C-alpha cells in the first residue's frame, strides 16, 4: 500500500507511515467533520437585516420600496434573537446546534443541527431553517403583523422565491445553491476562493489543506475517484493539500528567498528522480534525456506538490494573487519540457491555468482570483489540483485586489475562526487517523 | 379631487362599436356571415393564398376551422384603445402583428444598468488614475462608438453597420448634480428635467445618492437574433473596451478583469434574473421580471402623478400585454395565443370605468390618496364594492359582457379594479393584494363561474399566501414577479399585479415603487418605445404607424 | 544534484531557446532608466513609485508560515502598483517568440505574472520589479528594436509583412527609423512622449536568423527538428494514455497502436 | 480518387486580393491611408452621421479609435467565400450585417421534431379512434393552418398575419414508405428523393423504422421576439389544437393532456437542451447544440458523398459561424465580436488547401476513405504531416499568414485540417479528436505561440480527455457540444469539432452522424436557408442577396 508522513503548517512532523486510506474523504473523521461543518453552518447579518428594514432596501441593488420601512433594531436584541433561533432549530437538548452572537450584535454564527442535514437530501436546511427561525424570531420580537412581516421576510430571505437564491438576503453560506452546480457532485466545488482564504484565516498552508480537502470531497461525490482513480486523487490530496512528507513546505522554504517558478520545477524533477518516482528512459542524440514515470500516480502527486510550492514562492514574492494563473500554467508547461513527462493532471492544470489567465486578464468575464472556485466554468477542469493553489494565492495577497476576502467574505472569517477543523486542519486530520 | 361622472366610461366604446344599438337589449339577431364580414380576415385569407402559392404548400385558410364554419358566425367586433380614439381590429393587437408591442419588450430586454463607481475605484486603486469629468466625457464618447459594435483598439476589425444598430446607446445618470452638469447633455439622463412634478427628482436623487450609473441599451437586432442573456454581456464587453481606451490601460491586464466582474456582476442591475429548469431562461426575460420593476419602467407617473389611476392603468396595459401575450402566450406556449386575455385590461375603457368608480368611492369614504387604513377590513370593503359594481355593469349592459366574453377576462378586470382602488386608497401593495383575491372569491359566488379551467390556482392559494412569511410563500408584492411559484403559469394576473403595485405607490405619491435606477433609466426619451403612454403606443402599432428598431432592409434584396 | 536541461533539440534555434529559458542572453544595448520609464508610461521619469497598498512593514501581515518564509520582492515590500511591459515580436525571425519570453520571466525572475498570446506577450509585476525585468529583456539579444517593440495596446503586426525599411508594422507607429537607429517617441500605449528614445540599430536579417528561437522554412525548418517533434509526440501520447488510466499499463492499451519516435 | 494539384488552392484568392503581387515577398509598403481607403468603412461613417443627427446623439465615428489613427493604417482586405467567386468586405460577414447567417440560426432554433406514434396510440387507447391515412391527411391540413398562429376551434379568435409567418410549416416523415405515399406530397419530406445517393435513403429509413415524425418549424418572427425555448411549446400547442379538430375530441379532455405531454416531452426531439446557471439559456440555443446534430443539419453529404472534404468543410462553415460569431461572439459576449475568428475557416480556400493536401496524403499512404487504422499512432502521423505542411504554407506565402493574422485562426485551421484528414481517413471521430490536439501541440512548439491568452484551455486539457471515461471528462465527440465543460468558453474550436465529426462519418460513407431524424428534417428544401451549401448562402447574405424571414415591413410605416 501507500503510506505518507503527515506534517503540520510549520513543517513539524505529526504522524509517520500513515496509510493513504486513512486521509480519505470516505474514512477520515476530520474530513467528514469539515464537510458537515461547511454544510450546516451559516452566518446571519443582523446589521444588514436592520439596515434593509429601516431603509426599505429589501433585495439590495439600490432597491428602495418607499413607505414600507419597518423600524426594528435586531442588532440591539441579538442575544434574545439568538436564543429564540436556537430554540426553534435545535432538535434535541445537547445536540450540535450552536447559535452565537458576533461583532457585538451585528452578526450571528448558526451551526444548524446535523440531524436537519441528515433528514434532507441536500445541504440547504442550514440556510432555510435559519432564515425561517430568524423571520419568526423577528416577527415575535417586534410584534409584526399581516402586512409588514412579508417585507421583513424579504430582508432575511432576499428576493426568494421570485429568484431561486436568497439574492440580497442576509443568511450566508460558504456554499451556493444546488441549482448553481455545473454538474453532478459539484456542490462542494462551489466555494469562492475568497471564502477559502477566510476559512484559513489567511494561513496559506491551512488554506491549501482546507481547499484541497473540499475539492477532493467534491471529486469523490462526482464519482471520479473510483478504483485506480481513488489512488490517483488521494495521492494528489495528500501531497498537494496535506503537506505529505513535508514536500510542499520544504520546497517552498528552500525556494522562498531567491526561487522562482522555474527553480521549483527543477526541485520537483530532482526529488522525483532521487525518490525513484521517475527514471531516465532514453537519451536523444543531443543529450536531452526523456524520462519515464515508474509510478504514474506518484509522479502526478509530485507535480501537484510542485505546482502548489511554485504558487507559494511566486505569489508569495509578489504578495499578489494574480500570478497564480501563470504559475500553474508555466510550472506544468516547463516541467513537461524538462522531462517529456506529462504535467499535473496530464495537462488539465495547465489548461485550467490558460483559461484562468485569460479570464483574469481580459474583458470577457472572470475577475480576480478570489471570485473563482471549483464550480466556476473557467476553473473546474482539473479534479481538485488547481483551486487549492488559487485559494493560497488569494490568502497571500497583501492588498492588490478589488474584490478582496475582506470585502466579500469578512463574515466568513468571524464565523469560522474558532472552529477547530478550520484553525488547524492538518493537525486535526492527523489526530483523526 | 376626482369625481366619477354620470355616464359610464365604457359607454363611448359600446356606441362606437354598435351605432344605433339600444345598450339594454339582451337579444340580438345573428346573421352568421362568416369571415367575409371582416376586412382583416379577408386580407389574411388573401395573404394565405399568396403564401401557399409562393411556397407550394397550404398555410392559412379560414375554411380549415372545424365544424364547417368560419370565424364570424357572430359579429366580429373591433377594440378601442382605452383613453385613445383609435379603434382597431383585434388581430392588430396580436403581439406578432404589432411592432410597438414587440419593441416595448425589446427595449426592456436590451437594457442593463451598470454602476461606474466600482470601475473608477479600480482605476484609482490599481493604476493610480485620476477620474475627472474630462476623463468621463472621453469614456462616454468611446462607449457610444463601441457599444453598437464598432472598434476602438485593434487593427483590421470588421464592424456592425451603424444603421442596423441605430437604437443602441449609453447614457449616464447620477444623484450628483455637479457631475451631471459637467458632462455633455447628450450623454446624460437629466433627472431634474424629466422628474419635475411633485418633487420626484429630489426623491430619486436622494435614493440614488452621489453614485454614477450607466443606462445601457444594446441593439434590438442583437436580442432578436439572440436572447436577453446577451444584454449584460454585450454591455460589459464594450464598457471594458471603452475603459481601456479612455484610461490608456494595457488592452488586457489584470485590472481589466476587475472591470469585467464589476460590469457583468458586482455593479450590474439586471431587469430580470434567471428561471428554474422547467422554464429555463436566460436573465432579462419576462418570467424573471418583478412587478415592482415592471411598474417602475412605466413613466406616466412622472407626467401626471395627480391622477394615480391613469398611471396605474398604463402599468396594467404594459404588464398584461407583456406577461400574457408575449411571455405566457408565446415564450411559455404559442400559437394564436392570448391577445384578448390581455386586451380586456387595456381596451374599451372598461377597467377605467370600474377603477375610477372605485377611486371615487374610496375618496368619499376614506379620504384622499393613500390615507385609508392598511388592513384587511379596508381591503374587504373596497374590493367588494368595486366588484359588485362591475358585476352590475356587466349585468346591465349586455354588450359589455359580450366584450369580456371569457370569465378569465372579467375576473382579471374586476379584481384589478378592486386592487387598484385599494392600492390607491391605502398606499399599500400588500393590502391591495388581499383585495385582489377578495374580488375573485366574491365574483365566483355571484355567477357560479370565474375563469378558465386553471384560472384560480393562484387565487385559491391567494388569500392565505398574501400574509404568509414562509420561505416559498411569503414575499412583498413589489418583489414578487412572474416566477413567484403560484404565479408561474397562468394568464390574467401578472400584468394586473404590476398595475396595482404601481397603484399603491401612486396613491402614496411616491416617485417609484422598487428601484430608482429602473425609474430613471426608462424615463429617457431616447428609447424607441414611449414608456410614458403605453396605450397610445399600442394604438400606433395596431395602426401600422409605429417604427421599430432591428429591421434588416439595409442588407436584404427587394 | 539535478542539472536542468530545459528543452530538447540540437539546432542553433533550440540552443537559443535554452539560452532564453536559462537566462543566458547577451546584452546588446543600453536603455537608460528615464528612457525606459518614459516608454512604459506608468509614471513620470523621476517620480516616486505610486502605491496600491501600504508598505508591508507599516501595516504588518497575517500570521502565515508561507509569508514568513517567502521573501517579498522589493516592489512588494514597498506596496507598488502591479504594472506591466508588453512586447510584440515579428514572425520574420524576431529573436523572441511569445512562450519563450514567458519561460525567461518564469525561470529567472521572482514574483512575476507572464502571459503568452500570439501577437503580444505581457509581464505584470510590482512596478519596480517589472521595470528591472523589462530592462533585462529589452537590452538583451531577446530584442531587436525593428522586429520587436513595446505595445501595450493595438498590437497588430506580428504576422504581417515587414515595412520596406524592416520595421514591424505598428498602427500607432510608436517607433521609426532615423539614420539607421530605431527611435521610440511614443509610450507603449501610443501617447507621445517628450523625448526620443534611441534604441540603436536593428538586427540585420542574418543576425536575426542566428539569434531567433522560431522555426520556419527560411531558417531552421521545423520539419527537420525531430527531437522537438518526438518530445511533442511523447507528451501527447502520455497525456492520452494516462487520462484513460494513470498507470504504465495504459501505455500499451488497445487503441495506442504502433507509436514510434524518430530519435528514441 | 482525389489528386491534390500543383497549385495551392489558396493562391487564387491571394492573386484576386493583390493584383500583380510577388507572393513570396516578405515586405510591403505601408501608406497609412486610414478608413478612406475602404468603401464599406466610408459608408459606415456616413451611416453614423445620419444616426447621430436623427437621434441627437453621437454614435459611430471612426475617429474615436484610439491613438489618433483610424482603421486601415495597413491595407483592409476583402474575403473570398471558399469555393465561391464572391469577394466581400469583412464587415459583410459580421452576423449582424448578414441575413443569411441570421436565418441559418433562426431556422435551427425554430425547429422541433415531434413523434406521432404516441399521439396515435393515445387516440386509440383512450378514445377508441382509428388512425388512417385519411385522418392523418386531415390532421396535416389542420396543423399547417394552425401552426403559424391561426384558429381552428374557438369563435372570435384573432390571428397572426399569414404574411408575417410565411416561413412556418409542418411536414411529416416516416420510414414507412406505404404511409409516406398515401399523404399529399406537399406535407411529406420525401426521404427517397432527397437521399438517392449511395443508398442513403435506405440507411435512414432503417434507422427511423416504421415510425412517424413531424418536422415543425415555428415562425422566425416568434423566435426573434422570444427565444429558442418557445419552439417546442409553440409546436405542441398547435399540434394539440390540430388533434382536437382532426379526431373530434372534446376541446380539452384528459386525453388532450396526454397529447401535450407527448408533444412537449415524451416524443419531442429538441435541437439542444438547457445549460447550467452561469450561462442559463432555454432549450434550442447554441450552447446546447451537440456536434453530431450540427453536422447532421448540414446537407452537402446527401448531394456529393463521393467528395467527403466538401461536406466536411461546409459543416465547418456552418459551425464556426454559428458557434463563434453568434453563440460565443454574441450570446456569450457581444460587441464587434468574432467575425474573423470564424471567417478563417470558410474563406480564401485556406482550410480547403490544407485539408485536401491531407486527404491526398492519407489516400496515398493508408488507402481509401475510412480505412486507416483507428489508433493514436495514425492520428499522430496525419496530424503532424498536415500541420507541418500548413505551417510551411504560412511561412512560404507571407500574405497567407497576413490573412490569418491571429494565431487562434491559424491554430483552428491547422488543427481542423489535421482532424478532418484523420476523420476522413479513419472514419472515427474520437481518433480525429486526438489528431486535433496533436496539431495544437506541434504548432505551439514550432512558432513559440498558438492562440489568444485563453485559446488552449481545452487544448491542454485535450489529449488526456479524448480517451478519459470519467464522468465529466469522458464523452464521444458526436455527443459533445458547446456545453462539454472544457469547450464551454472559447473561440476557434466548436465549429471545427462539428466539422470533423462530419468528416469521420463522411469518411465512413455514412448517411448521418448522430440522429437520422435531424438529418431528414433539415434536408427539406422548404426551409428558408439552404443547408446543402452553407458557404454559397453566406456569400448571398454578404452580397445583400439573401431574403430572410421575420421582417415586419407589412405592419410598419415608411
Ligand atoms: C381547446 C381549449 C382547451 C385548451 O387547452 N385551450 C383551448 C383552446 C385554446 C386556443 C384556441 C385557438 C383555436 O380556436 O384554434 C388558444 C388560442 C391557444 C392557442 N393554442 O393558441 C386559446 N385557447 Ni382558450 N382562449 C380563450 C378563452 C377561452 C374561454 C372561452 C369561453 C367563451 O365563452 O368563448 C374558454 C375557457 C372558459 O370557458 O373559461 C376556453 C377554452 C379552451 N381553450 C378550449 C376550447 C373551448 C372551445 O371548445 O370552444 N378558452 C377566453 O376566455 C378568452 C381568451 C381566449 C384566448 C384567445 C385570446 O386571448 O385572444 C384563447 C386561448
Ligand atoms: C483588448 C483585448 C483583450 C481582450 O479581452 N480582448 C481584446 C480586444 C477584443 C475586442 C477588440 C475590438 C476593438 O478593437 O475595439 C473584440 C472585437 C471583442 C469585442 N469587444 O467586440 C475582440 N478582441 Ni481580440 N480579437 C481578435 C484577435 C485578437 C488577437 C489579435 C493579434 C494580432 O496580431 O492582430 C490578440 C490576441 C493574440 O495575440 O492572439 C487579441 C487581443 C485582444 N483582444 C486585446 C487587444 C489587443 C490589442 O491591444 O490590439 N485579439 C485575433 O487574433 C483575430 C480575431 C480578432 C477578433 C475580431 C474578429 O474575429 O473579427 C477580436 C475580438
Ligand atoms: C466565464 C463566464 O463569465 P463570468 O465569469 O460568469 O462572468 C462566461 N463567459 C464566457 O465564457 C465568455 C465566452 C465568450 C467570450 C470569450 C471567447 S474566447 C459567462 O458569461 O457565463
Ligand atoms: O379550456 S381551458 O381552461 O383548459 C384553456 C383556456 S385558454
Ligand atoms: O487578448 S486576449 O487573448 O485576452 C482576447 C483575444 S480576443
Ligand atoms: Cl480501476
Ligand atoms: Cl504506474
Ligand atoms: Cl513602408
Ligand atoms: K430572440
Ligand atoms: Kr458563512
Ligand atoms: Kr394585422
Ligand atoms: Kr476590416
Ligand atoms: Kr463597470
Ligand atoms: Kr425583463
Ligand atoms: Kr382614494
Ligand atoms: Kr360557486
Ligand atoms: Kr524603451
Ligand atoms: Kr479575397
Ligand atoms: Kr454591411
Ligand atoms: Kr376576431
Ligand atoms: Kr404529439
Ligand atoms: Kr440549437
Ligand atoms: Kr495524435
Ligand atoms: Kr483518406
Ligand atoms: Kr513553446
Ligand atoms: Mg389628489
Ligand atoms: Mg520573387
Ligand atoms: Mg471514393
Ligand atoms: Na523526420
Amino acid at each position: 500500500a501507500d503510506t505518507i508522513d503527515l506534517y503540520d503548517d510549520r513543517g513539524k512532523k505529526l504522524k509517520g507511515d500513515v496509510d493513504l486510506q486513512a486521509v480519505s474523504p470516505l474514512k477520515n473523521s476530520a474530513i467528514l467533520s469539515m464537510v458537515n461543518t461547511v454544510k450546516r453552518t451559516v452566518a446571519v447579518n443582523l446589521a444588514g437585516i436592520e439596515k434593509a428594514c429601516k431603509n426599505a432596501s429589501y433585495g439590495g441593488q439600490s432597491r428602495n420600496i418607499p413607505g414600507r420601512e419597518v423600524d426594528i433594531d435586531p442588532t440591539a436584541k441579538a442575544d434574545k434573537i439568538a436564543a429564540r433561533v436556537k430554540e426553534l432549530i435545535q432538535v434535541e437538548k445537547g445536540d450540535d446546534t450552536e447559535v452565537t452572537v458576533l461583532g457585538g450584535g451585528k452578526f450571528l454564527r448558526v451551526a444548524a443541527p446535523t440531524r436537519r442535514i441528515e433528514a434532507g437530501a441536500e445541504y440547504v436546511a442550514g440556510m432555510t431553517c435559519t432564515a425561517a427561525a430568524l423571520t419568526e424570531a423577528l416577527r415575535e420580537e417586534y410584534n409584526l403583523g399581516l402586512y409588514d412581516t412579508p417585507y421583513v421576510k424579504n430582508a432575511v430571505w432576499g428576493t426568494y422565491p421570485q429568484t431561486m437564491d436568497m439574492k440580497g438576503g442576509n443568511v450566508l453560506s460558504v456554499l451556493s445553491i444546488p441549482q448553481n452546480d455545473e454538474g453532478l457532485g459539484f456542490a462542494l466545488r462551489n466555494i469562492m476562493a475568497n471564502h477559502l482564504a477566510m476559512l484559513s484565516q489567511r494561513n496559506a498552508m491551512n488554506c491549501a489543506a482546507i481547499s484541497s480537502i473540499l475539492e477532493h470531497c467534491g471529486v469523490f461525490e462526482m464519482g471520479q475517484a473510483i478504483g485506480l482513480f481513488e489512488r490517483y486523487q488521494l495521492l494528489a490530496l495528500a501531497y498537494q493539500g496535506l503537506n505529505a512528507n513535508n514536500m510542499v513546505y520544504e520546497m517552498t522554504k528552500n525556494n522562498g528567498k531567491t526561487g522562482t517558478i522555474g527553480t521549483v520545477v527543477q526541485e520537483t524533477v530532482g526529488r522525483a528522480l532521487d525518490d525513484g518516482v521517475i527514471s531516465v528512459d532514453k537519451t536523444m542524440p543531443s543529450g536531452y534525456k526523456v524520462y519515464k514515470a515508474n509510478d504514474v500516480c506518484m509522479w502526478n502527486a509530485y507535480c501537484a506538490a510542485g505546482t502548489m510550492a511554485a504558487t507559494m514562492v511566486n505569489c508569495g514574492a509578489l504578495r499578489g494573487a494574480q500570478a497564480v494563473s501563470s504559475t500553474l500554467l508555466y510550472f506544468n508547461d516547463m516541467i513537461e519540457k524538462e522531462t517529456s513527462l506529462p504535467g499535473c493532471d496530464w495537462g488539465r492544470v495547465e489548461g485550467t491555468a490558460v483559461g484562468f489567465s485569460f479570464f483574469s486578464h481580459s474583458i470577457y468575464g472572470g475577475g480576480g482570483p478570489g471570485v473563482f472556485n471549483g464550480n466556476h466554468v473557467v476553473t473546474r477542469h482539473s479534479t481538485g489540483m488547481a483551486i487549492p493553489c488559487v485559494a493560497v494565492a488569494v490568502a497571500l495577497d497583501a492588498g492588490t485586489q478589488m474584490f478582496s476576502p475582506e470585502s466579500t467574505s469578512a463574515i466568513v472569517l468571524d464565523t469560522f475562526q474558532d472552529v477547530p477543523i478550520m484553525m488547524n486542519p492538518l493537525k486535526e486530520v492527523a489526530a483523526a487517523v | 379631487a376626482y369625481k366619477y361622472p354620470s355616464e359610464k366610461l365604457f359607454v363611448e366604446a359600446l356606441k362606437s362599436k354598435f351605432a344605433g344599438l339600444d345598450l339594454s337589449d339582451q337579444k340580438v339577431k345573428y346573421v352568421r356571415a362568416g369571415y367575409l364580414q371582416n376586412a382583416r380576415k379577408r386580407e389574411f385569407q388573401a395573404a394565405g393564398e399568396r403564401v401557399a402559392e409562393q411556397r407550394g404548400m397550404q398555410q392559412y385558410d379560414v375554411n380549415v376551422h372545424l365544424g364547417g364554419m368560419t370565424l364570424g358566425q357572430r359579429q366580429l367586433v373591433p377594440y378601442k384603445l382605452s383613453t385613445r380614439p383609435d379603434i382597431v381590429e383585434g388581430d392588430d393587437l396580436h403581439y406578432v402583428n404589432n411592432p410597438a408591442m414587440q419593441q416595448m419588450w425589446d427595449d426592456m430586454k436590451r437594457t442593463i444598468i451598470v454602476g461606474m463607481d466600482l470601475a473608477h475605484e479600480t482605476l484609482e486603486k490599481r493604476l493610480g488614475k485620476e477620474v475627472t469629468p474630462e476623463s468621463i466625457a472621453g469614456y462616454m464618447e468611446a462607449v457610444n462608438h463601441t457599444m453598437p459594435g464598432a472598434a476602438i483598439v485593434q487593427e483590421h476589425m470588421v464592424e456592425t453597420h451603424p444603421g442596423l444598430v441605430d437604437d443602441c446607446y449609453v447614457k449616464m445618470f447620477t444623484g450628483d448634480d455637479e457631475l451631471a452638469d459637467e458632462i455633455d447633455s447628450q450623454y446624460v439622463i437629466n433627472i431634474n428635467d424629466l422628474f419635475d412634478k411633485e418633487g420626484q427628482n429630489e426623491k430619486l436623487k436622494a435614493a440614488i445618492g452621489k453614485t454614477t450609473w450607466q443606462a445601457v441599451h444594446i441593439p434590438t437586432i442583437v436580442v432578436r437574433c439572440c436572447d436577453g442573456g446577451n444584454t449584460s454581456r454585450w454591455s460589459a464587453m464594450q464598457i471594458g473596451m471603452s475603459f481601456i481606451a479612455a484610461y490608456n490601460m494595457c488592452a488586457g491586464e489584470a485590472a481589466v478583469a476587475d472591470l469585467a466582474f464589476a460590469a457583468k456582476h458586482a455593479a450590474a442591475v439586471q431587469m430580470a434574473e434567471m428561471l428554474p429548469a422547467r422554464r429555463a431562461r436566460s436573465p432579462n426575460e419576462p418570467g424573471g421580471l418583478s412587478f415592482g420593476y415592471c411598474a417602475d419602467m412605466v413613466q406616466t407617473l412622472r407626467v401626471k402623478p395627480e391622477d394615480p389611476v391613469w398611471y396605474t392603468l398604463e402599468v396594467v396595459a404594459c404588464g398584461t400585454m407583456l406577461y400574457d401575450q408575449i411571455w405566457l402566450g408565446s415564450y411559455m406556449s404559442g400559437g394564436v395565443g392570448f391577445t384578448q386575455y390581455a386586451t380586456a385590461a387595456y381596451t374599451n375603457d372598461v377597467l377605467d370605468d370600474f377603477t375610477y368608480y372605485g377611486y371615487d368611492y374610496a375618496l368619499n369614504k376614506y379620504g384622499d390618496d393613500g390615507t385609508a387604513p392598511n388592513d384587511l377590513a379596508t381591503a374587504t370593503d373596497l374590493a367588494t364594492e368595486v366588484t359588485l359594481n362591475g358585476m352590475e355593469c356587466y349585468e346591465d349592459y349586455p354588450t359589455l359582457l359580450e366584450d369580456h366574453f371569457g370569465g378569465s377576462q372579467r375576473a382579471g378586470i374586476l379584481a384589478a379594479a378592486s386592487a387598484c382602488t385599494t392600492g390607491i386608497a391605502t398606499g399599500n401593495s400588500q393590502v391591495a393584494l388581499s383585495a385582489w383575491y377578495m374580488s375573485m372569491y366574491v365574483h365566483k359566488e355571484g355567477w357560479g363561474r370565474l375563469g378558465f379551467f386553471g384560472y384560480d390556482l393562484q387565487d385559491q392559494c391567494g388569500a392565505t399566501n398574501v400574509c404568509s412569511y414562509q420561505g416559498d410563500e411569503g414575499c412583498c408584492l413589489e418583489l414578487r414577479g412572474a416566477n413567484y411559484p403560484n404565479y408561474a403559469m397562468n394568464v390574467g394576473h401578472q400584468g394586473e399585479y404590476a398595475g396595482f403595485t404601481g397603484s399603491a405607490h401612486a396613491g402614496a405619491h411616491d416617485a417609484y415603487c422598487c428601484n430608482p435606477l429602473i425609474k430613471v433609466c426608462f424615463a429617457d426619451p431616447s428609447l424607441v418605445f414611449d414608456f410614458s403612454y403605453i396605450r397610445k403606443e399600442y394604438a400606433k402599432g395596431a395602426m401600422r404607424t409605429f417604427r421599430p428598431a432591428g429591421e434588416r432592409s439595409l442588407v436584404i434584396p427587394a | 544534484a539535478y542539472t536542468p536541461q530545459y528543452y530538447p533539440g540540437s539546432s542553433h534555434v533550440a540552443v537559443n531557446r535554452r539560452k532564453h529559458m536559462s537566462g543566458d542572453v547577451e546584452k546588446l544595448r543600453t536603455v537608460s532608466d528615464d528612457d525606459l520609464v518614459a516608454a512604459l508610461g506608468h509614471r513620470a521619469p523621476g517620480a516616486d513609485y505610486p502605491s496600491t497598498h501600504p508598505p508591508l512593514a507599516e501595516m504588518g501581515e497575517p500570521d502565515c508560515p508561507v509569508r514568513q518564509m517567502v521573501e517579498p520582492t522589493p516592489g512588494a515590500a514597498a506596496g507598488d502598483r502591479v504594472r506591466y511591459s508588453q512586447f510584440t515580436d515579428s514572425m520574420y525571425s524576431a529573436p523572441s517568440i511569445p512562450y519563450f519570453r514567458s519561460y525567461y520571466a518564469a525561470i529567472n525572475f521572482r514574483g512575476v505574472d507572464p502571459g503568452t498570446l500570439s501577437g503580444r506577450q505581457i509581464v505584470e509585476a510590482r512596478e519596480r520589479d517589472m521595470e528591472a525585468q523589462c530592462k533585462a529583456a529589452i537590452e538583451s539579444e531577446m530584442t531587436c528594436p525593428a522586429l520587436a517593440g513595446l505595445r501595450g495596446c493595438t498590437v497588430h503586426g506580428h504576422s504581417l509583412r515587414l515595412a520596406e525599411d524592416g520595421m514591424m508594422f505598428d498602427m500607432l507607429q510608436r517607433t521609426h527609423i532615423e539614420g539607421g537607429n530605431v527611435i521610440e517617441d511614443k509610450d507603449q500605449v501610443g501617447v507621445p512622449i517628450d523625448r526620443k528614445v534611441n534604441l540603436g540599430k536593428p538586427m540585420s536579417d542574418a543576425e536575426a536568423k542566428k539569434r531567433t528561437t522560431i522555426y520556419r522554412t527560411d531558417g531552421v525548418k521545423y520539419r527537420d527538428e525531430e527531437e522537438v517533434l518526438d518530445h511533442v509526440h511523447l507528451v501527447h501520447h502520455r497525456r492520452t494514455m494516462y487520462g484513460y488510466r494513470p498507470e504504465t499499463a495504459a501505455e500499451t492499451a488497445p487503441g495506442v497502436g504502433p507509436v514510434t519516435y524518430h530519435t528514441v
